[PDB]
């Protein structure tokens, strides 16, 4: 089915250069207008820009004439996003979407997030979080992990390969006053499974290429 | 530009109530006989959702709760039926002049029944406390609504400006809330001390709670 793949973003120098990517499927592609828009954290949806059917026409809010430059490769069925002289306030979540004839973005991408920052990337410390014995909820027990010192944005944090879904819970992640980022995930359990099962959290850090999966217990 | 100005900015409603989000255009959005006002839905972690199109067409795939009207420079969202999975921003745009824009957003929170918070406590691991650093976690699991208040007490010492909360994205399911508040010592500190409490004051307590632990 139609599906829009976006790819390229990550941390990138104030004044730098990056460039997105978003290879289309399942549509024909060159048939519609596409469109890339951002969200900065926490703010609103903002216009970026728009490209053609062929690529013929082009258009740009007067905030980034000139920096950036909105392309499309049709016979890879690719549609990209060239910035330069990238600033703070263009770090944000970038989602392409494609246009119908109708006037409606009904496609978009997962989204990708460009932070613009000098500030160093850095890969994140994991402390496990077990259940103390004290704590007794009746039948449940609360355990999870504490991913403590990375930037920049985002950390994947899923347990026991994501075959745990049910009751997890993943705190946004808070900034710290040395300048990094921290948050945890906990899950509760039937306090009947902890020595009998094995609780593995899996974070990924991709900015930093950093895979780490602590073991919880008490 | 075409200024896009939503209202309500927040609503809170229970679910099967029905919900009313109107977008008002600083200038009209009508031409060829045709209002080009969308509606997005989106949620956390997502993009944004096209709900409805060219005002009031649903689009295919959406419940047939959701539906939209107006024209000119008035435009109405409608959730005949809210349902705990209608937690979300709600967005008008514009596809009818220079630069396409959205309204600021209209964030839908999802009434539902008081529902008090199971507070647990993590004293630092081991780990952690090698590095020099102790950070000491209480969780507020599953509660609303959403305001609660969480004093640290290190030996009857109440805590100031040491500790950080982080709440999760209501439930999309039960409605629910989760909080963390994690109080970072040094490792000094943490050794030269025994008694750590979390007190925990919610609506769903007939009185604030306190959980804690002694160190080792």
């Amino acid at each position: 089915q139609v599906q829009l793949q976006e790819s390229g973003g990550g941390l990138v120098q104030p004044g730098g250069s990056l460039r997105l990517s978003c290879a289309a499927s399942g549509f024909t592609f060159s048939d519609y207008y596409m469109y890339w828009v951002r969200q900065a954290p926490g703010k609103g949806l903002e216009w970026v820009a728009t490209i053609s059917d062929g690529g013929s026409y082009t258009y740009y809010p007067d905030s980034v004439k000139g920096r950036f430059t909105i392309s499309r490769d049709n016979s890879k069925n690719t549609l990209y996003l060239q910035m330069n002289s990238l600033r703070a306030e263009d770090t944000a979540m970038y989602y392409c979407s494609r246009y119908r004839y109708d006037d409606a973005m009904d496609y978009w991408g997962q989204g990708t997030l460009v932070t613009v920052s000098s500030a160093s990337t850095k890969g994140p410390s994991v402390f496990p979080l077990a259940p103390s014995s004290k704590s007794t909820s009746g039948g449940t027990a609360a355990l999870g992990c504490l991913v403590k010192d990375y930037f920049p944005e985002p950390v994947t944090v899923s347990w026991n390969s994501g075959a745990l879904t049910s009751g997890v819970h993943t705190f946004p992640a808070v900034l710290q006053s040395s300048g990094l980022y921290s948050l945890s995930s906990v899950v509760t359990v039937p306090s009947s499974s902890l020595g009998t099962q094995t609780y593995i959290c899996n974070v990924n850090h991709k900015p930093s290429n950093t895979k780490v999966d602590k073991k919880v217990e008490p | 530009e075409i200024v896009l100005t939503q209202s309500p900015a927040t609503l809170s409603l229970s679910p099967g109530e029905r919900a009313t989000i109107s977008c008002r255009a600083s200038e009209s959005v009508d031409s060829y006989g045709h209002s080009f006002m969308q509606w997005y839905q989106q949620k956390p972690g997502q993009a944004p959702r096209l709900l409805i199109y060219r005002a009031s067409n649903l689009e295919p795939g959406i419940p047939a709760r959701f539906s939209g009207s107006g024209s000119g420079t008035d435009f109405t969202l409608t959730i005949s039926s809210l349902e705990p999975e209608d937690f979300a921003v709600y967005y008008c745009q514009q596809s009818n002049e220079a630069p396409f824009t959205f309204g600021q957003g209209t964030k839908v929170e999802i009434k539902r029944t008081v529902a008090a918070p199971s507070v647990f406590i993590f004293p630092p691991s081991d780990e952690q406390l090698k590095s020099g650093t102790a950070s000491v976690v209480c969780l507020l699991n599953n509660f609303y609504p959403r305001e609660a208040k969480v004093q640290w007490k290190v030996d009857n010492a109440l805590q100031s400006g040491n500790s950080q909360e982080s709440v999760t994205e209501q439930d999309s399911k039960d409605s629910t809330y989760s909080l963390s508040s994690t109080l970072t010592l040094s490792k000094a500190d943490y050794e030269k001390h025994k008694v750590y409490a979390c007190e925990v004051t919610h609506q769903g307590l007939s009185s604030p709670v306190t959980k804690s632990f002694n160190r080792g």
